[PDB]
């Protein structure tokens, strides 16, 4: 006969809606990750998750996972280098990188090169721009004494 | 470059290229070993890592080596050490060991396969899933849709 579906414990960094003492046939729930996390099943992403308690106390979908947003590798800078401030090769949400044009011979324009990984998956500067900085040649600089 | 969408590339573009137009006759996944310069042609010595489809190239398998040529006029360049998905139509020439050689032209599909760090990025995770889903779909069931 009718039974309660297994209790849906929240995945890490995810929140359940709506909360119920027990989930009976035809009750449903949805998972909403905290800001900076995305829904994924296996390695494939999910736009949104919603499951419903079906007959014999079984769910239609397996549990997903709230994974932190990854901005990916920083785009390389012409005549410049990229430095990881947060840690070696960490590109996840709220991580900071510092762009630097090659010293002495080049100077930076537009912005100062401090970029942080934003919740939308794009590296954003301190000003809020998503595009790369530009390195400008430094004229002059003769070796005469 | 890896997972780059053309302006006219609608969804399922890889399957349309492979099975509708120009209808691929061979589909390989190779790793570029070395580049040689011949008369009016550039020669890339490659090692096959995965085989998706073939017609004339019987006993083509992993760790088998092939030769991929492109005219010197074309702006395509295959840098050694990277892994590419190559599919097109089989040529008419053979190499020193007796294996067929391949010409890369407008009816050939060349795309570097994404690295592990890039593929799990939030932006490219959905696109990287389409590529692997296509490789498993085409590599198993072919064009018999």
């Amino acid at each position: 006969t009718a039974h309660a579906c297994p209790y849906p414990m929240a995945p890490p960094n995810g929140h359940v809606s709506p909360v119920q003492a027990k989930y009976i046939l035809k009750d449903s729930f949805s998972i909403f990750c905290e800001t900076g996390y995305e829904l994924l099943q296996g390695h494939l992403p999910l736009k949104s998750f919603t499951a419903v308690c079906q007959k014999d106390g079984s769910w239609d979908r397996p549990m997903p996972a709230c994974s932190i947003v990854d901005c990916g590798p920083p785009d390389d800078l012409p005549s410049g280098r990229v430095e990881y401030i947060t840690g070696p090769g960490v590109t996840t949400y709220k991580a900071v990188i510092q762009y630097s044009c090659e010293e002495t011979f080049y100077t930076m324009k537009v912005n100062d090169g401090k970029y942080v990984c934003e919740a939308d998956g794009f590296w954003t500067s301190s000003k809020g721009e998503k595009s790369l900085p530009v390195c400008e040649p430094v004229c002059g600089l003769s070796a005469r004494t | 470059r890896a997972l780059e969408r053309g302006l006219q590339d609608e969804d399922g573009y890889r399957m349309k290229f492979a099975c509708y137009y120009p209808r691929v006759e061979y589909g390989f996944q190779v790793k570029v070993l070395r580049e040689d310069s011949r008369a009016a042609f550039r020669l890339f010595e490659t090692k096959i890592t995965q085989v998706l489809h073939f017609t004339k190239d019987v006993k083509a398998a992993a760790n088998q080596m092939r030769n991929f040529l492109v005219r010197a006029s074309c702006r395509l360049r295959l840098e050694p050490g990277k892994e590419y998905l190559i599919m097109g139509l089989d040529g008419a020439t053979y190499d020193l060991e007796g294996h067929p050689q391949y010409l890369l032209d407008s009816n050939s599909w060349i795309e570097e396969m994404p690295s592990e760090r890039l593929c799990r990025s939030t932006r490219q995770r959905a696109a990287c899933a389409q590529l692997n889903d296509f490789l498993q779909e085409y590599g198993t069931q072919g064009c018999q849709v």
